């Protein structure tokens, strides 16, 4: 039971972290998006010929 | 190569312009004609050729 007890409560700890890491990742595809709608943006004006 | 415009923030949401005139903009059939038609806005006859 013991043995259980200790390693569920690091368990939390274990997925904690996860979701730590997975923030920093998801972070870095925010700033990802805000690029490529910049990047859209460019590519419609850009097609935006004649003028 | 018409004046494709872009309109709309998505696919084919465009609108296409053309235009034309210079020297040779009177009147016209596929092209102006010879004799007539585009040195009626180029040449303008009267030189000596109306009397």
């Amino acid at each position: 039971m013991r043995g259980q007890i200790r390693g569920l409560e690091m368990a939390s700890k274990n997925s904690q972290d996860g979701i730590s890491l997975i923030q920093t990742a998801e972070g870095a595809l925010t700033e990802t998006h805000a690029i490529l709608q910049r990047v859209r943006e460019l590519v419609v004006q850009a097609g935006n010929t004649g003028t | 190569k018409n004046l494709v415009f872009q309109i709309g923030a998505n696919a084919t949401q465009q609108i296409s312009v053309n235009i034309e005139d210079m020297g040779a903009d009177a009147l016209g059939i596929k092209e102006a004609d010879g004799s007539i038609a585009a040195l009626h806005s180029v040449n303008d006859l009267d030189v000596t050729k109306f009397a």
